[PDB]
């Protein structure tokens, strides 16, 4: 298969422990989300749950292939075997993200090294309530 | 009002079988126990039976006395076998949670009228 | 008995044996016995209309590929061992 | 190095060892001393019939698989290394949901001494059943069982 | 370079045994700890706990680990954890 | 062994399957013949405005 050698080329020799431009300039992350549903309020813990979709694009020369597929539209067995930015939701008091059929995470890689990567989550985030106007 | 229905042989030359019937209280959920009386001695502890199965016995009798417990008929059973002559004594059956205790017969407040066990050589 | 007798024994029976493959793929269907020890049942909840169970299940079937000679004795193995031999889904 | 002559002594006795045969089989009972240490006895739920304890609960045991020649006589080698060989497969009879902790990593420790007289022990919080005679409530007074032992192994 | 980098990297993860702490036979390890405390969320009396959320940090010295040729500190992937040994 | 046949059909099978491609990649549309059979419905929650 001519996608299955492409891959197996792209993977020959790559390592998902360092991020790409190690030691030349810093990697750009350009970040999306489509809110779902932001989830009930809840005052007595001080938290509020939202469900997004989590868009990450950045650029990876490890990547480029040369070949007449423009893009390698794949699923999450291969989010594990490239390098992923690991972006974390700094006021969340409990996050997970969705498995059911399967993993709901998304890769797709681009024939000059774009690398789009998206992700269900499901977020618990504090917000501290100032109560003094309430209701 | 409780009472600890004591069955089984007096003399023997050998094994023997001794059931306990309870009545009046249901003891699936308490600890069934049975105790040795010997002629100028205290209450010594023979085996017990928890509401799991569990069985303890003591040191002198470990090995030798098998005790079992019928919850359907609420009921526990001692089957004695080796017997030796200075095992001749008065066994009492008892019933209780074991606080304090599970080898202390204080710990207990269900007891029987005791049956006497007699071993002739 | 000698360990290394058990260990090249074990080793021989999980040789080759396809764990994919349930014990009599082509042949008659497989006759599984089960029984259950109860050990408890905890909350019989009205509300969520529900009840827990705790128990001992037991299974028990009959595989000619973990049929051993040489060793008289039941070869009782850590469990680890389930994830390579084949049981009941 | 320092360091290769124990790495060559694990890879020594790691090398035809099978975790899944216990020590002594088919010749030898295998006698697991055992003790507990009660970190703290947590609360009773009459609700559940239930109470919280929380234990360091060690096992030993002798293992001749695991005898060695070192420098040192006990090795305090890492948790990873209870993995890779043979261990009781202890659990508590009247234990409900019990949870080893794993935090920041699996709260074990295993030494293997040079006669091979390994000692293994673990954090864990068990809660058990504990079933109640509430006639003389709140008078009342109850003894909870904590009941441990093989699971797979027989006497 | 990212080449020189990776040889380098898999240099040092060659022949690594996790099993053993940094200086095994040597003096203790020291470990530096700091915490930085995002909340405490639920201080429950019924209970009798609360909870807390925290960035914990640790440092130590792993010369096992010391490579040369690279002015830069290596944040490599947090999967590279597993083959790291760490402290307990 | 009698069952060897089948594990020789699977490694065969097995040999040269890419998973990490859809089946027709390239050539056709995977279509998937999907359903569901409920074996019971659960509960509704109004509380969180949700069902089982
Ligand atoms: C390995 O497991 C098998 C199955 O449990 C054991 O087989 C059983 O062994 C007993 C004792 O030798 C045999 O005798 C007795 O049978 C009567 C009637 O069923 C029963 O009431 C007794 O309690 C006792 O089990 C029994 O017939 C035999 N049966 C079977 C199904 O194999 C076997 O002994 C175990 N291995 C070793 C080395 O003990």
């Amino acid at each position: 298969g001519d996608v299955t050698v492409i891959l197996n080329n792209l993977l020959e020799g790559y390592d998902n422990k360092l991020r790409p431009d190690i030691g030349v300039k810093p990697t750009l992350i350009h970040t999306d989300m489509y809110v779902n549903s932001i989830g009930p309020v809840n005052a007595i813990n001080m938290e509020y749950t939202i469900d997004i979709f989590f868009a990450q694009t950045w650029y990876d020369r490890r990547l480029k292939f040369n070949s007449t597929i423009k893009v390698l539209r794949l699923n999450s067995n291969m989010v594990g075997k490239i390098w992923i930015p690991d972006t974390f939701f700094r006021n969340s008091k409990k996050a997970d993200a969705h498995w059911i059929t399967t993993p709901n995470r998304m890769l797709r890689i681009w024939n000059d090294g774009r690398v789009l990567y998206t992700l269900r989550l499901t977020i618990d985030a504090e917000c501290q309530l100032q109560l003094h106007n309430f209701p | 009002q409780v009472q600890l229905q004591e069955s089984g042989g007096g003399l023997v030359q050998g094994s023997l079988r001794v059931s306990c019937a309870a009545s009046g209280r249901t003891f699936t959920t308490y600890i069934m126990a049975w105790f040795r009386q010997a002629p100028g001695k205290e209450r010594e502890f023979l085996a017990a039976m928890d509401q799991g199965r569990i069985q303890y016995y003591g040191d002198s009798v470990r090995g030798r006395f098998t005790i079992s417990r019928d919850y359907a008929k609420n009921s526990v059973d001692l089957q004695l076998d080796g017997l030796r002559p200075e095992d001749t004594a008065v066994y009492y059956c008892a019933a209780g949670a074991g606080f304090w205790g599970l080898r202390t017969a204080s710990s207990y407040h269900y007891w029987g009228q005791g049956t006497q066990v007699t071993v002739s050589s | 008995g000698n360990m290394s007798f058990v260990k090249e024994t074990v080793d021989k029976l999980l040789k080759g044996y396809d764990i994919r493959l349930r014990p009599d793929f082509g042949g008659p269907p497989v006759c599984v016995g089960m029984n259950i020890d109860i050990a408890s049942i905890d909350m019989v909840s009205e509300v969520n209309m529900d009840y827990t169970l705790t128990m001992y299940f037991q299974q028990y079937w009959r595989d000619k590929r973990l049929a051993y000679s040489g060793i008289p004795l039941n070869l009782t193995l850590d469990n680890r061992v389930a994830d390579q031999l084949w049981v009941p889904d | 190095d320092n360091t290769t002559v124990f790495t060559r002594i694990l890879d020594r006795l790691l090398d035809g060892y099978d975790n899944r045969l216990r020590p002594g089989l088919g010749e030898r009972v295998t006698e697991v001393k055992t003790d507990i240490f009660v970190t703290s006895f947590g609360p009773v739920s009459d609700h559940d019939m239930e109470y919280t304890i929380d234990v360091f609960f060690r096992q030993s045991w002798k293992d001749e698989r695991l005898k060695f020649k070192g420098p040192m006589t006990v090795l305090r080698l890492n948790n990873l290394m209870a993995s890779k060989i043979w261990t009781p497969d202890t659990f508590f009879h009247n234990g409900k949901k019990s949870v080893a902790h794993n935090m920041t990593m699996p709260n074990k420790l295993l030494r293997i001494t040079e006669d091979g007289t390994l000692l293994y022990t673990m954090r864990l919080t068990v809660r058990a059943e504990c079933p109640m005679h509430l006639e003389d409530f709140p008078m009342d007074a109850h003894a909870c069982p904590l009941k441990f032992g093989s699971y797979a192994y027989t006497r």
